[PDB]
């Protein structure tokens, strides 16, 4: 009956929950890999404490990332059956290739990185985290090309004698114009998220440690200042990359999807009505407009939340010029306020992208065959409202409780700080064939 | 010859790997509570024993559960009609299975972050729920799939209460699957531990031997008499012989490797029998034996099947190789007096 609005709400809620945690993982895996490589190279135990202190947080995030992602795999067939019959022939290949080529790698090798701190040689233990860091980007590429088929589809035929998409070329699907730009933009966003996270955490701990004095006043200059500088440089280069990839992706959006563009730069001639008449003459009657309010303000918020990390990075790179250490109270508050803004910008961008193509679930390609198209009213499953209210309420409640617990754990472990006093030298890793009293990790 | 039949076989192999590698996961999850409870009856504290039980599937459980994800993805890629119909028909079962899996995933990995005794009770409850629920619901789902569903004309399986939980042949499937997974996990823990949790695992397996035997025997006979071809007699005989061998080996108390090979054979034989009692079609229809999906009106297309065949025949052997290697690496043995002291933060659960 009214299962359409409930299904849309459910899918949106769940994907936003998932992408709250995705970018931190994608951006923090390579940073931890670099922090471990610079320790294995130089031998300075300062980066060992940093890589452990951030590995704990990385794992706390990875658990809930996997848990939130697990449902998206089945939601397609559960709530969107008629859509899955239309695009299954094509949509199923990137998903299965992702499952076979990235999920297996990351899942198998993070378990080796967690438990092999004193069982594997050091070079193998470093290769483990490098493999994890590459796999968490391969999976992003696969899934983003999958989504980029839904808007500007390329390699399909639409066999009429069966009513299906029917894939015809995999090379044309994996080298899509939209897919490359979307992948680059999303990777830049994830790296911005992780860089801001590291820089703000280390800036807070640098302002806090300098005031304590005693013995910890020497951890600042040796450990918290270099990490802050690294984070700020990563943030700046990610901001420039975001600007350029976004300009490219906007140039793309102008030509292959004009309704989204006309809805982004709205007043607050008209475009949205001439395109309405054009689409009504092309594809019969119907209403072909997005919300015009969410689409107007998500673009603005996504672009405007970039001024906070940029200003923070530019101020932190100047407050620590030669070798000095900042002690201003307002700097720590600024570092604390700068943390949620990358998450907010990522969510705003993904909400603009998704709710902009809104009457469609497979957008008609202006230079395609015009038969590969599907509004989001012929894609939803035929269920009752009482069956969808159950899933919506259950998922919303479970994910809300898990997110509150996740925030509590991250705040606790950030306030605790790096357990430098709690036995953090480089582990000796003695050879095997010995009943060592601990195992170095046991869940 | 027959890319469609080849991909039927490949989907069967993915589900077989999932069942084989999650059997002892679900068994350990079901049994860790009793492992802890058997230590208090000796006077010792139960926390090292519960940690030693959970630690046998420490580094491998995530890679184990990826098999279900890749099996669902392979269904969506090769047989999208079966994917759509099956997952929109079994809506409540999938909803419950997913709500349990979420809790298990998050509890296993957040259990040891805080040192409060009340924080560990909810983690243990989450592990228990996420191990008990799928172990029954997957057997129920596959038994109902082999028995048949009400596919109306093209799609839209709408079943209420007697097509999903038909007492005959469907709850028996869930009971048999739960008992078999418990036995599998008991004899798996009996092989990765070193001296006093090993004897507890042997006791649990000696208690579980006969019920699992009787349940899987009854389920196999019922399946092969109601829905069965001529070459599945061999699979049923193999499963029965393997279960007898495993029982005889467990009641001795010294083999522990043959007793695991035998239970692996039993699980594989159950899966192979369910799929071979179904091969020609997918989701038979109880309304009309013409409205039922098959591999002939449910597959994708020649090109997609060829591309997926290349991808699978390139990536699956490598996955098997390096997962066998990671099982070899962490396979020394685990004692109860070898678990590190709990190192977690202070207090104030949530
Ligand atoms: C930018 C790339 C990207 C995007 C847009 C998505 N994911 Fe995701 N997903 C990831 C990339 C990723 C990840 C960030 O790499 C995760 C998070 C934590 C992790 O370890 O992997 C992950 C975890 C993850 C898992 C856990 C599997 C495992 O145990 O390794 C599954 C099944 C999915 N995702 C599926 C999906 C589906 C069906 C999505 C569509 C809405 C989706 N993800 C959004
Ligand atoms: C966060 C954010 C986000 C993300 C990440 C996403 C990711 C995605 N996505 Fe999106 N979506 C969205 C945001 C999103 N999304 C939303 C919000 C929704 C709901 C709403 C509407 O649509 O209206 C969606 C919904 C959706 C759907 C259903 C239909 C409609 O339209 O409704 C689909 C199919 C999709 C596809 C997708 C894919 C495949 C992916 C992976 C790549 N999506
Ligand atoms: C954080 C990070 C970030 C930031 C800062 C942003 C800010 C921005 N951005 Fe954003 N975005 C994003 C991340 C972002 N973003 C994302 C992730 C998204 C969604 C996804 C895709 O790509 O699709 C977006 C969405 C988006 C899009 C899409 C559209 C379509 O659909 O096609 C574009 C073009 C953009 C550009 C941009 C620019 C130019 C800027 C300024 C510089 N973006």
């Amino acid at each position: 009956m009214d299962a359409l609005d409930l299904s849309r709400w459910q899918f949106g809620i769940t994907t936003v929950y998932h992408f709250i945690f995705v970018p931190l993982t994608i951006g923090l895996a390579p940073l931890i890999a670099v922090m471990q490589t610079v320790w294995v190279a130089t031998g300075n135990d300062t980066w060992y404490r940093l890589t452990r202190f951030f590995g704990k947080l990385f794992l706390i995030n990875f658990a809930i990332g996997v848990a939130t992602g697990i449902v998206q795999e089945f939601q397609f067939g559960m709530n969107w059956s008629e859509y899955s019959r239309f695009v299954g022939d094509i949509f199923g290949a990137p998903l299965a290739m992702e499952g076979l080529a990235a999920f297996f790698f990351e899942s198998t090798f993070i378990g080796l990185w967690i438990f092999g701190w004193t069982r594997l040689p050091r070079w193998l233990h470093l290769a483990c985290i490098w493999i994890v860091a590459i796999a968490v980007n391969l999976s992003a590429f696969f899934i983003i090309s999958a989504n980029s088929f839904m808007q500007h589809p390329v390699g399909a035929r639409f066999n009429p004698e069966t009513g299906r998409a029917e894939l015809e070329s995999i090379f044309a699907l994996f080298t899509n114009n939209t897919a490359i730009a979307a992948f680059t933009h999303a990777v830049s966003g994830a790296f911005l998220t992780a860089g801001v996270f590291v820089a703000c955490v280390c800036a807070w701990w640098m302002v806090r440690s300098h005031r304590t004095g005693g013995e910890s006043a020497a951890d600042a200059a040796t450990m918290y200042r270099p990490a802050t500088i690294l984070g700020c440089w990563v943030t700046l280069v990610a901001a420039v990359a975001l600007f350029f990839t976004g300009d490219a992706q906007g140039k793309l959006m102008f030509e292959q999807q004009p309704m989204k563009m006309a809805s982004a730069e709205s007043l607050c001639l008209d475009g949205v009505v001439d395109l309405q008449r054009s689409y009504e003459e092309k594809f019969g009657p119907g209403d072909y407009r997005p919300n015009l309010f969410v689409t107007y303000w998500s673009f603005r918020a996504m672009i405007g939340f970039l001024a906070v990390p940029g200003l923070f990075a530019l101020a932190a790179l100047w407050l620590t010029r030669g070798g000095r250490i900042p002690d201003q109270r307002w700097f720590s508050w600024f570092a604390l306020l700068t943390i949620p803004t990358p998450f907010l910008a990522n969510s705003a961008g993904w909400v603009f992208t998704e709710m902009g193509r809104q009457p469609w679930v497979v957008v008609p390609n202006p230079t395609g065959d015009q038969d590969i198209r599907l509004t989001v009213a012929q894609g939803v499953s035929d269920h009752s409202v009482g069956l969808v209210v159950l899933s919506l309420v259950a998922f919303t409640l479970v994910y809300a409780v898990l997110a509150v617990i996740w925030f509590f754990l991250l705040r606790r472990y950030i306030v605790q700080g790096p357990s430098e006093h709690d036995s953090e030298p480089a582990a000796p890793r003695p050879p095997d064939a010995d009943d060592v009293a601990p195992l170095s990790f046991a869940y | 010859m027959g890319l469609q039949e080849l991909w039927f076989i490949l989907l069967a192999v993915l589900f077989l790997g999932f069942f084989l590698l999650e059997g002892f996961d679900f068994g350990v999850g079901m049994l860790m509570s009793f492992f802890g409870r058997a230590a208090e009856k000796r006077g010792q504290d139960p926390e090292p024993y519960r940690r030693a039980a959970l630690n046998t599937i420490g580094p491998v459980w995530d890679g184990n559960e990826v098999w279900l994800i890749t099996a669902g993805g392979a269904m969506f890629a090769a047989f999208p009609e079966m994917y759509a119909s099956m997952f929109s028909g079994l809506y409540l079962a999938l909803l419950v299975i997913l709500c349990a899996m979420i809790l298990r995933i998050v509890a296993i990995e957040w259990r040891g972050k805080i040192d409060d005794p009340g924080w560990r009770r909810w983690a243990d409850t989450g592990i228990a729920v996420g191990s008990w629920v799928p172990a029954i619901l997957w057997g129920v789902a596959f038994a109902s799939l082999v028995r048949g569903l009400p596919v109306d004309a093209d799609k839209q399986i709408h079943l209420s209460f007697f097509g999903d939980l038909l007492n005959a042949y469907t709850l028996l499937g869930g009971l048999a699957t739960c008992a078999l997974f418990a036995f599998h996990g008991a004899v798996f823990v009996s092989l990765k531990t070193s001296g006093e949790i090993r004897t507890d695992a042997f006791g649990f397996a000696r208690l579980l031997a006969l019920p699992a035997t009787a349940l899987v025997a009854a389920f196999g006979v019922w399946t092969q008499v109601a829905h069965g071809t001529g070459w599945t007699w061999i699979v049923l005989a193999a499963a029965v012989i393997a279960q007898l061998v495993a029982v005889a080996q467990v009641f001795r108390g010294s083999g522990e490797g043959w007793a695991f090979g035998a239970t692996s054979v039993v699980v594989a034989a159950v899966v192979v029998l369910l799929f071979g009692s179904l091969f020609p079609d997918l989701i038979p229809s109880t309304l009309n034996p013409d409205w039922s999906l098959t591999i002939y009106n449910g597959s994708s297309s020649p090109y997609t099947l060829k591309i997926m065949t290349w991808a699978a025949l390139v990536f699956a052997p490598l996955v098997v190789v390096y997962q066998g290697w990671t099982y070899w690496v962490f396979s020394k043995r685990i004692s109860a007096d070898r678990i590190p002291a709990p190192i977690g933060l202070s207090r104030r659960s949530s």
